[PDB]
This record gives C-alpha cells, structure tokens and sequence, in this order.
C-alpha cells in the first residue's frame, strides 16, 4: 500500500509508518511482507538513511527498526566513516554510546533487549576500530572505572571486549590491513594487563552467573593470544578447573576454556608449568566424576536422551579431553600417582566413542588415531593402554561402518543406489586405527574376532548387523598378521562364514553372507595367491554368483571378480600343476556363458579384467593371440555388422543395431584401459571400418537434424548415434594416452583421425557439436603435439574459432564444450605454440580475447586454465626474446592482460583465483621492471622508461576505475607493489591491502610500508 | 508449531536450490541470485504431529545481501551451506556463524556442505572440523542427487521439538475425485499436451 | 496414512515431472515408489506415490480411463499424459504429467498395468 511513504525524504520520516513496515516484515507473510522486505532495504540502502537512524533511536517503539537503524550506522561507520565531518563522527560516538549506558541502566530494557544491546555492542566496535586508541586513548580505563558504577554495565562490557578481541585478532586478517591489524593488536596488547585485572576480580569476586558467564565468554577469546604468564603465573586455573566446574551455568563456558589452555604448547623445561598443566586437568576430571557422572556413566544412553545440553557438553568434554591428551598426555605416563587420572581420562573416552553420532565418533576416532599411532612407535608405551586398547578393539570392531565394496543394504536386503563419499572417509580412519591395534596386540584381535564369530555360528548373537560389522572388521586388517598366523586365521574364517551361509537360508540371509565372503575373500589377496586350488574356485564361484537374481551379489561378484584380477593376475597367466591350460584361457573359452545374464556394463568390466590378466603376458606372440581370442566375440559382431552396414547403409537405422555397435566400442574401450600401449593390434583390427563408422553415423545424425530440427539431438535414435561417436573418441583417446609407440600414433592413426573428427566437428550445428572432440584433440597435442606441428594449426582451424563463438555470449552455455576448449589451448600453448604464431593477426586477437575470457568465469575448471594459459603465454613470448611477434605482441596486449587482471583482482567476484592472478600480475610487472620488454609501451614525451610509463598508466587506471582513492593512496600502493615484484608473499599482502583499502574511504596510504 | 529457520552461506552453494528441492520437490539448474532473502512456508509431518518451517533464504552474494544480519532476528534455527567443490565457500563458514551466532547465541545450527554429487571434490571430508567446537551437526547433502537432503530437517525437528526418536511419517492420502474431462476444451489439451509431448524431459542419462 | 482400505495393484521406482507451460520446461516433482491402489470398497484405482524419505505425496488421482499415455520425443522410457484432478499438493489441480522409469521394460509394464486399471475403473 503506502508504505513506500517511508522511502520519500523530502519530509520528515514517519517513525510509526517506519515500524509498521518491519512490523509487517518480521511478522507478516505472503505479498505484503515481501513488499515490506524490499521497501526496507531499499531504505537501508539510501546513502542518507543514516542520518535518520538517531530519531528511529529516539522516537521508535520496534526493537528491529531501531536494530535495522544499527546496521545503517555500521554500514557508515565500516565504509564512510572518514569523509563525515569531524563533529558528525562526535555525535555519532556521543549517540551511540549513550544508548548504551542508557539500556544497561534500565533493568528492564537490559533482560529484555538482548540483541538490540548486543547490536550496539558490535557498532561502538566498529567505530573503535576507527578511532581507537589514537582518537580515544582512555576508552579502557573509562570502561574499567564504569565497570563498577553497576552490575549490568560490567556485564555488558565484557560483551564489548569480547567483540573487540574477536574484531582485533580472530576476524581482522581479511577486514583491515596489515598495519592497521598490527595497530589495533599492539593496542589491545599493551592495555590488556588492566583488562585483566578487571576479568580476573569479577572472577573470584563472583556476583552472580550472568556477569561470570559473559566474563568468562570473553576470556575465551583473550585466550587465543594473551601471554602465557596471565594463565600460569596467577590463580585462574584452580578457578576454571574447580569453581566454574561446579555450577553448570558455567561449565560449558570453563571447558572451552580449558580447551584452548591446553591446546598450547607449553614451555617444555620449566617443571612448575608442568605441574600445574597436570593439576588443572586433575581438577577438572574430579569436579566431572563427582558433579556429573562417574567413568562408569552411560554416556551412549545419556547421549540418545538428550536432555538439557547433555549433547553439547559430551561434545565439548569429547574436544577437552582430546585436545589435552593430545598434547599433553605424556606428563601423565611416567609419575605412578598419576596412572589413574591418565587411565580414568582414557575410558571417559572409550565411554564417548561409544555414543551414537557420527561426527562426534570422527572426533574421538582421530584422537585413538593419534594414540595408537604413538603407540605403534614410541618404547615402553604401549603396555600403560593395554586396557584401553582391549576395550577400543571392541567398539571399532562394533560399529564398522559399510564398505565401498559391499554393495547389499536393507532397507528387505536390496542394492546400493549411490556413493556414501561421507561414509567413505570414516571406513578408511576405522581401518587405520584397527591396524595399529591389531598391530600392537594381534593375538587379543584374533581372540575377539573368533570368539564373535564362534557366537554367530551359534546363532547366539546372529544379525545382519552383528555378521557384517564382524566381516568388515575381518576384511579390514588384511596385512597385519604374518602369513602363516594369516593363513589359519581366513581358513577358520571362510569355514565358519560357510557353514553360517547353510544356516540362515532365506533369500535376503543368502546375500548378507555372500556379500560378508566376498568382502573377506577380496581382501586376502596374499592368501589366495598361495592357495591355487582356493582361488580357482573362488573365481568359479564368481562366476556362478553371476548368474544371480539378487542384483546385488550379481553385481558385488562382478567388482569382487576383478579386484581379485588386479592383485593376482600373474596366477591366472601362468599353467599351474595339474591343470591343463592358464586359467585365462579357461576363462576366455566360456565367457559368452559366464557373462551371459549381465547388464552390459558388467560385461565389460568382466572384459576389463581379462585384459588385466592378458597384459601380465610379456611374450609378445603370446599376449596377442590372447588379445584376439579375447575380442572374439565383439570381433565377429563387428565384422557382421559392418559388412551389413557398407552394403546399403541405413541399417543403422535400427535402434537394436546402434545399441549392439556402442556396446562392442564400450569393450574395445574397457579392454584397451587395462591393456594400454598391448591393446595397439586389437585397435588396427578395426581402426578403418571404426572411422568410416563414425563418419557414416556423423551423416545420419546431421541428416535427422535436418529433417526434425535441433529437438532430433533429445531423441533416443539421435542419442545413441553420437553414444557411438563418443565411445570411438573414447577409444582412440584411451589408447593415444597409454600408447609407447608414437612413431606409429603418427604415421598411422593421426591423420585419418583428424580428417574424420575436425571438419564434421566444425560444419556441425553448434547443438550437435561432441564436446569429446576437444578431449580427444587434447590426448593428441599432448602425447604427440610436438610431432604434428601441421596437424596441430589443422585442429585450431577446425575449432577455435566455432567454438569459442559457441561460449562467448554468457559463461553457462555449452559447460562442457567451455571447460574441454580451454584444456585444449592450454596444451597447444604449451607445447605447440608455434601454432599461435601461424595464426592470422585477427585470430590472434581472439586468443587473447579467448583468455581474458576464461580470467571472469567463475567455475574454477575454466578459470584456472584461463590464468594458466595468461601466464605460460606470457612465457611464450619472453622465450623469442627481442623480435617483431614479441615487440609487437607487448604493444598490443601487455596493458590488456596487465588492466583485464587487475579488473579480476579487485572486483569482488573472483576471489578464488587470487593466488593466481597475483603470480599473473607479479609477472608482467617484473618484465618491464627488469627491463625485458625492448620496445616503448607507449604512442608522452620520448625516451621515458617503460617503468615510469607503466606507473603513470596504472595511477590513471585506478585513478578513474576507484575514483574515492587519494592520489596518494593510489601511488603508496603503486610504489610498494612495483618495489615487491620478485617477493611473492609481499606482493600479495600489498595486494590484500589494497583490496580492503577500496572498500573504504580514507585509507591511509603508509600502510603499504608495511613490509 | 512453527519455527524461523535462518539459511546462509556464500552465493551459489545452493540455498535455494536445497529449499526449492524441498518445496515443490524441483531441482533449479539455473543460478538466479536471491536478492535479500525469499521467505516461504515449509512442513513436515512426523510422529509427534506437523512442524512447520518459516524459511527464510537469504542471499549469500554481498551485492544482494539487503538487510544482512537483520534477517537473522528471532530465528529458532539455522542451516549455514557452502560448497564441497569451492574451498572458499568452506572459508567463509566462519565469517557466517560469527555474524549469525552474534544474533542468535543458542539455537540449533546444521552445516551442510553441498553438492557432493560432483565428481572432482575439493573440500575434503577430513579437513571439515569447524563444527565441532561450535556444536554444529553437520552432513555432506546433494540438491542435485537428494543425498541426504532430508537430515538436516530431521535433525532440526528432532532438537526443536525436544524429541530423539522423532521421525518422518507419511502423510495421510485422501480419496481423490472422479472428474471427467472438460469438453468445452476437450480441442485444447491439443495443444498444452502437443507442447509438453514435444519437450523433452531433463537428464535424460540418469538411472531414473 | 489413509491406505491400509486398499490393494497394491502394481508398484514401480519412478521418477514424476509436471509441465509448467508457462516456462515451456518440465519440473520434477517426486522420486520414489508408484504405487496403483485398489479400493476395497468402491474398487476404484488410483495412482498414489510419495517421496523417497519425507514421504510426502507427489501423486493422488483417478486412473481416470479417458486418459491416454503418451510417449515423450527425448524418452524411450517414459510416458505423458493429462490429468484433471490431483490432489497431491491439497486442491484439485489439473496437470500435464510425464513419469519416467529407469528401464524401457519398467515404462512398458507401467503402461499395461495402466490400462488395465483403467478397465477397473470402467465399472
Ligand atoms: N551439481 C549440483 N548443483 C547444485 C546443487 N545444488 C545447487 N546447485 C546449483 O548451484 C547453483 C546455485 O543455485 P542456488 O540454489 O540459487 O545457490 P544460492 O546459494 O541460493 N545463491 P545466492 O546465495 O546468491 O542467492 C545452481 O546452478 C544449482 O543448479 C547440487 O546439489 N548439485
Ligand atoms: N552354501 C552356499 O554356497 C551358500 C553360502 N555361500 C555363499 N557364498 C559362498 C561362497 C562365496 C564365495 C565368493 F567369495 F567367491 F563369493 C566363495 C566361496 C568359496 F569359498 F566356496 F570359495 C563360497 N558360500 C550360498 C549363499 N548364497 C548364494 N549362494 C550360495
Ligand atoms: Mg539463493
């Protein structure tokens, strides 16, 4: 309605109608509260707006409008404090500040406006930061001698300093510059002996727990960089760890507290600090067992209930016990009277990692990492755990989590869908940790592992849980044993996971004791390599498990097949006694039956493996006649289906024989990932019917284009044409990458590739274009670019050009094309560049454009190469020397990359690529302050020297592009950057400067002599 | 029983995406920027009865972020989201908390790190350790893939409503009516559908 | 949860989209089970689906036997088609719905089960 009333400032700001509108934000819903919304921060927004925030102060009835007036004067106060007038920065000092002492004084307004306190807390900060100490050097005695005129004053000053330590020294490393955050800490620093005094008086004072708790709130944050001597040198840590242990109103606070006091690393010499780090820890272990609950406490169950912050403070004892043992636990290791407190700590811990969540486990599962680890190395250590470790190799063995490997969930035991990458990470930390302590005591790991297993053959505890956790746990120490103890311990196991599978007997029991052996089995290859006999009927057994209903087993038999294949593959090359023939050869003669009942994608993976086991072959003769025995069958569909395909070429239309040709590319390419440079006369068996294939099925696809328009490039028939021209780019690809013989690459398979691929790629409609086109010329430039200087210019004539056009209208359009044209250019710059110089100048011009490009996108694939590619170019061209391409290469394009660089730098939307564009910058600079471009950069009196012309242009660059800077801000910084261009780390600390400086206005120029 | 939830995090970690996911059940491949925040209702239904979210999206880009802190007043909860495959994001989740805890200094706070589904991850899940101290759950989570979209919202209701064992549960499916279709435009559901048979449906490569 | 009434006719994993015409772009929304229910009572067939983990309805109506399912030009596993009333998201909508399955073999099954519900319906 009218509440855009508020938005006119001709007259005077109706304050009702001010708190109407954020009445209606806060409080209402639907149209009105959206128009509410837009109408409030078009007023925050309004450069004058700060001058009504005092009458919102004064006049108002909402808390929000007088917050939403806060955040008008810290808008001013952070960007534009410095151009107010000197008396229009006192009244807004004066304002605020009385607001202030106003609200604390008033009881009610201090327990009810909490916020609106705390907000005028942070906006005093801020205008510290600005004018404190130099402007304003008696603030702290002030606050101090006002602390005790009342209680609620001292309370709130504690939240002031609290927020001035964090503005000062947790949060100023991106918000100030380096000598102003060097200013303010030295300040702090040099008054804090008086702030002490006062933290430390209202703490053993003690009035009630509101002023305790927001004290000891900001001595958590003084922590994170006071001198040591405030800590140890006085009596506050009997306080942390006694007092404030008792009343649970400060026990949360008190034990982050403690926490950042041990995660210091004390003065290892001085044997008092050490008693009173052992003391502190004892105290607070005591006010724990006794205040709180004992070490025999349920903290699982505890945990799950959740009352009060029962979840916060085990989270925080977790971090608090961690954190100090850590670092400290061997004071506790050597002095007998102090064996129970390091052992009482430890199963506080054991009870912790019982507690069902997962991060939480993470969080103690890293420290038993740190344990075990010490323990694996350090003399005489590992007997003062050895209870502990008995008791941890049961909660880990208890709560494995699922495998990547076992692909069987319940949910009814039903197939994975997708990727648990979180899960991931935590099995690899549960498997380290197993192997240290199995390592450290490998008779009690077997012990508990046969003895839960001995009561899953019973039926006495059987579960999927308990049998899976138990065989993951198995699987996963794989490598600890010695073979001999190994091999009785997988025989006892895979007899007793056998018998089991013959007892629970459903359809969901069969496939959680299939998935437990192939686990174990896949994860013993050293055992199977020295049992033939077991291993061929493991595999057989895969093989049979191929043929499953349960998807799952089906597919878990197929990834188990060749996890296998890749750890024994040299026992299925070789004739082993008494058999007739290597088992390759068995397994090739009958693979149409064994793969049978696969999906196509299991087929090929099952081809993969063979071609593992073929490339163990090093008789050359021998190899290849296993490659073709292999192919067989794809082979022959091959030959019949291009021998049909020749002869009256439309049978491709038939969407059965597209999906029967991408399926014989798809082995040749699973075959040719394992086998590498060996699959090199498979791939000339079909080379040239592959390529007059792709062509043919090229001309179909332009074809159906043509007839149904660009909507025939969604159609399954259009899909499954360019499938096949993907996978034969596959291919070539595959192989290019692996190949050994170049000689051959070039000779033979370069030049019919790229006339097959190039003009088709560039006569294409931009929608029908193969984005794998540029990743395969990429595997080209890159393995034989240097061998190819006339078929590297053929691929840039045949792409550049269409597809940057394709990419250059918004930086979301064709994704893939973007990201594979620019791995393509940042190969040929690096290791064909003569192709850039054969370039017409107009093409060159593009190039460069191409790059700036790259520079403002923001996915990090295509901006990274965009920077890379700036900076070898750059390169590139130093490495002529002096010449005309170079002379004339400076004189187009320096101040181009020098000003599209700078832009990046400073705009605030490409932070990501700083470290990058800082390197780019340093470079340009450093040619022309090295003297190493030979020619004037300019059109300015003669004979000047490139570095004064390089000054002039950037001070007139910034001069116009940050108009609110100083001409002297503008040349201290020019004056450090250019000064710093050989010192990386220095250069970018004058840059980061700057980038703060031009958020602001008045920034003062000596800050870049900071180095 | 409903509660402000307050959602932030760098621009393009996918804060609308994630809500809208849960809204209409869509996933967004466009990045429009949310111009100061997007409030919309949201509701689950759970064992213990429906909960309601007030979702208040706002925008993570500075140039957009309206009233900034202002929105964060009187939130009960809060997701706080950054980006697995930009390490930045995961920089600034500090930056986030400060400025919401400085407002809200006891509330239950999820973080998530999106986008999990994107193969070349650069945001290790051994290197995410900043909610431990501030008692922050956390979870990886997919808009795209739905991977855990859920968790954050059950883990919410569950310390919001003070219950552990709260669950989802599925909403009662009323009878649905017997309708025939309208002849008087029985000749223009012609083309409505001509247009929607025509236009071919997203992700055409996925398993569904 | 208004379903124990009713007979599980036929259930498929599937993936539901509705057509926003004005956008001229398809807009997922549901994953999970389609379930074809049959009413104890009144024999009446309805699709029912929910998602995977709120379990929240996407999918309530007749399987009306005026409507017809429709191939999509990018899908050989999916179907289109019309639907009056919907009472998934609470009022009786109207939508243009395409569902996909993960297999042609799934879309054809669906579209047998389909019609013969539709013959259930005519009763
Ligand atoms: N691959 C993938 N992309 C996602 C995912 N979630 C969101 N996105 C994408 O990230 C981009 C940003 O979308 P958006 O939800 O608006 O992010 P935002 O944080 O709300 N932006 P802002 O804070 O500026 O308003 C979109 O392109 C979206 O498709 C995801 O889970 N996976
Ligand atoms: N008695 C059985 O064979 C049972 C138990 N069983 C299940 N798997 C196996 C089983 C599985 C494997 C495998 F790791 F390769 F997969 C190997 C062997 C072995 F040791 F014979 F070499 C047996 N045994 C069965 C259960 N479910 C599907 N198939 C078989
Ligand atoms: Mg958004």
């Amino acid at each position: 309605g009218s509440m855009e009333g508020i938005l006119d400032f001709s007259n005077d700001l109706d304050i009702a109608l001010l708190d109407q509108v954020v009445s209606t934000f806060y409080q209402g819903s639907g149209v009105q509260q959206k128009q509410a919304q837009e109408i409030l921060t078009k007023f925050q927004d309004n450069p004058d707006a700060w001058q009504k925030a005092d009458q919102i102060l004064q006049f108002s009835t909402n808390p929000q409008s007088k917050f939403i007036a806060l955040s008008i004067l810290d808008k001013l106060i952070t960007r534009k404090w410095k151009l107010l007038p000197n008396d229009h920065r006192i009244g807004i000092r004066n304002f605020v500040v009385g607001m202030i002492i106003s609200m604390c004084q008033d009881d009610e307004v201090f327990k009810t406006q909490k916020n609106l306190i705390n907000k005028s807390d942070l906006t005093l900060v801020q205008i510290l930061k600005q004018e404190w100490p130099q402007n304003w050097p008696e603030f702290i005695p002030e606050l101090i001698g006002s602390s005790s005129s009342s209680v609620n004053v001292c309370e709130n000053n504690m939240i002031v300093l609290k927020l001035l330590s964090e503005e000062v020294f947790d949060f100023s490393a991106e918000q100030m510059t380096q000598a102003k955050a060097l200013h303010l800490k030295n300040s702090m620093s040099k008054e804090f002996e008086q702030i002490f005094k006062l933290c430390f008086q209202v703490l053993e004072q003690g009035s009630s727990s509101s002023l305790i708790v927001a004290t000891l709130e900001s001595l958590l944050r003084y922590l994170h960089w006071i001198p040591y001597r405030y800590i140890y040198e006085t009596n506050i840590l009997e306080l942390l760890s006694t007092k404030f242990m008792t009343s649970p109103d400060t026990r949360a606070i008190t034990l982050k507290c403690l926490t950042e006091v041990s995660n210091l690393k004390i003065p290892q010499d001085n044997d008092l600090i050490k008693r009173q780090t052992v003391l502190f820890f004892q105290n607070t272990l005591q006010q724990i067992a006794t205040s709180v609950m004992p070490v025999t406490a349920d903290l699982k169950a505890t945990y799950a209930n959740a009352n009060g912050n029962d979840q916060s403070f085990l989270q925080d004892l977790a971090m608090f016990l961690t954190t100090y043992l850590a670092r400290n636990r061997a004071l506790l290791e050597s002095d007998e009277s102090l064996r129970e407190l390091l052992l009482n700590a430890h199963q506080y811990l054991i009870q912790l990692s019982k507690i069902e969540e997962r991060e939480l486990f993470k969080t103690t599962l890293d420290y038993w990492h740190n344990l075990v680890a010490d323990l694996f190395y350090e003399p005489l250590k590992k007997h003062i755990y050895e209870e502990i470790c008995s008791q941890l190799r049961l909660v880990i063995i208890e709560n494995m989590v699922r495998p990547e490997e076992v692909l069987v969930v319940e949910n009814e035991i039903v197939r994975e869908f997708v990727k648990e990458s979180d899960t991931i990470q935590l099995y690899k930390s549960e498997r380290e940790v197993l192997v240290y302590l199995t390592h450290l005591n490998v008779i009690d790991t077997e012990e508990i592992m046969i003895s839960k297993l001995a009561r899953q053959i019973d039926g006495s505890e059987w579960s999927w849980h308990n049998i899976n956790t138990l065989s993951w746990a198995i699987g996963s120490i794989s490598g600890t044993m010695s073979e001999d103890t190994e091999k009785r311990f997988v025989v006892t196991v895979i007899k007793d996971l056998l018998g089991l599978c013959e007892q629970k007997r459903g359809k969901d029991n069969k496939a959680v004791v299939a998935s437990d052996i192939m686990y174990v089995v896949g994860q013993y290859p050293r055992f199977l390599k020295a049992h033939w006999n077991f291993l061929r009927t493991v595999i057989l057994k895969l093989f049979k498990f191929m043929h499953e209903t349960h998807e799952g087993v089906q597919d878990m038999a197929c990834d188990t097949f060749i996890k296998i294949v890749q750890k024994c593959k040299y026992h299925f090359v070789i004739q082993q006694p008494r058999e007739s023939e290597p088992f390759i050869q068995t397994i090739i003669r009958d693979i149409q039956k064994t793969t049978a009942d696969l999906q196509p994608q299991q087929v090929h993976t099952f081809y993969k493996a063979c071609g593992i086991i073929i490339s163990e072959e090093r008789s050359v003769a021998e190899r290849n006649r296993l490659l073709s025995d292999l192919m067989q069958l794809p082979n022959m569909a091959w030959d019949t289906i291009v021998e049909q395909s020749t002869a009256n070429p439309t049978l491709l239309l038939d969407s059965e024989t597209v999906k029967i040709i991408a399926n014989i590319i798809k082995t040749n390419v699973a075959v040719c990932t394992s086998m590498g440079a060996d699959f090199y006369p498979q791939l000339g068996h079909i080379y040239y019917n592959m390529l007059q294939l792709y062509r043919a099925v090229s001309s179909m696809i332009s074809a159906q284009v043509a007839a149904e328009g660009l909507i025939a490039t969604k159609t399954p028939k259009v899909r499954g044409l360019r499938t096949i021209k993907k996978e034969i780019l596959k291919l070539v690809e595959t192989y290019i990458s692996k190949a050994r013989n170049l000689d051959d690459v070039v000779k033979v398979l370069v030049e019919p590739l790229l006339n097959a691929v190039l003009e088709d790629y560039m006569n294409n409609v931009p929608d029908a274009r193969d984005a794998e086109v540029l990743n395969c010329m990429t595997t080209v430039v890159e393995k034989v670019g240097h061998m190819i200087p006339q078929g590297v210019i053929l691929i840039l004539q045949s792409v550049f050009e269409c597809t940057l056009d394709m990419i250059n209208k918004d930086f979301t359009e064709y994704p893939e094309h973007r990201v594979e044209f620019y791995k393509l250019l940042k190969v040929i710059n690096e290791k064909s560049f003569a192709a850039f110089l054969e370039l017409p100048p107009a093409a060159f011009k593009l190039f460069v454009d191409a790059i700036c490009w790259a520079f403002k996108h923001n996915n990090r694939d295509v901006e990274v190469n965009g920077l890379q590619i700036a900076l070898d170019l750059v390169k590139n061209i130093e490495r002529m020397g002096n010449v005309p391409f170079a002379n004339e290469f400076h004189k187009n394009y320096f101040f181009i990359f020098v000003s599209e660089t700078f832009f990046v730098l400073t705009d605030s939307d490409h932070k990501s690529g700083f470290s990058k564009q800082a390197l780019l910058l340093m470079k340009l600079i450093s040619l022309v302050y090295d003297n190493k471009i030979s020619v004037p950069l300019y059109q300015v009196p003669q004979g000047t020297s490139n570095q004064v012309y390089l000054s002039q242009y950037l001070a007139n660059m910034l001069s116009n592009a940050f108009p609110h800077l100083t001409s002297e801000q503008i040349a201290s910084f020019l004056s450090a950057l250019t000064k710093q261009c050989k010192d990386l780390v220095v250069f970018k600390g004058t840059l980061r400067d700057f980038l703060v400086q031009i958020k602001e206005v008045g920034g003062d120029p000596t800050d870049y002599l900071f180095a | 029983v409903q509660f402000k939830l307050v959602l932030v995090g760098d621009g393009g970690t996918g804060k609308t995406t994630f809500v809208k996911r849960h809204l209409t059940g869509e996933f967004e491949k466009k990045y429009v920027a949310t111009l100061g925040v997007e409030v919309h209702p949201l509701v689950f239904h759970t064992n213990r009865g429906p909960i309601k979210f007030n979702v208040w999206d706002t925008a993570g880009q500075e140039k957009f972020g309206g009233l900034r802190d202002g929105y964060y007043i009187q939130a009960q909860c809060a997701i706080i989201m950054f980006d697995v495959t930009s390490r930045v994001t995961y920089k600034n989740v500090p930056n986030w908390h400060r400025d919401l805890v400085r407002v809200c200094e006891n509330i239950p706070i999820v973080l998530c790190g999106n986008k999990v589904d994107i193969k070349d991850r650069k945001v290790k899940a051994k290197s995410i350790v900043f909610h431990r101290k501030k008692n922050l759950q956390y979870y990886d989570i997919s808009a795209k893939s739905n991977y855990n979209f859920e968790k954050p919202f059950l883990w919410l209701a569950r310390k919001l409503i003070g219950d552990p064992n709260l669950e989802f549960v599925a909403m009662p499916a009323l009878a649905p009516p017997e309708v025939v279709m309208d002849p008087a435009l029985a000749a223009q559901y012609e083309h409505d559908l001509e247009v929607a048979q025509t236009t071919a449906l997203p992700d055409e490569d996925d398993d569904l | 949860t208004m379903e124990e009434d009713e007979e599980v006719l036929y259930k498929v994993r599937a993936k539901l989209f509705r057509f926003d015409a004005d956008a001229k772009e398809w807009k997922e929304r549901g994953t999970g089970d389609c379930k074809f229910l049959k009413n104890k009572k009144t024999n009446k067939v309805r699709i029912l689906m929910r998602r995977d983990k709120t379990l929240k309805i996407c999918a309530n109506h007749i399987i009306a036997p005026e409507y017809t399912l429709k191939p999509n030009v990018g899908s050989d596993r999916s179907w289109v088609y019309a639907c009056t009333a919907d009472i998934a998201e609470g009022e009786a909508e109207a939508f243009t719905f395409a569902i996909r399955f993960g297999s042609k073999e799934n879309a054809d099954k669906f579209k047998e089960e389909f019609e013969k519900a539709q013959e259930i319906n005519k009763k």
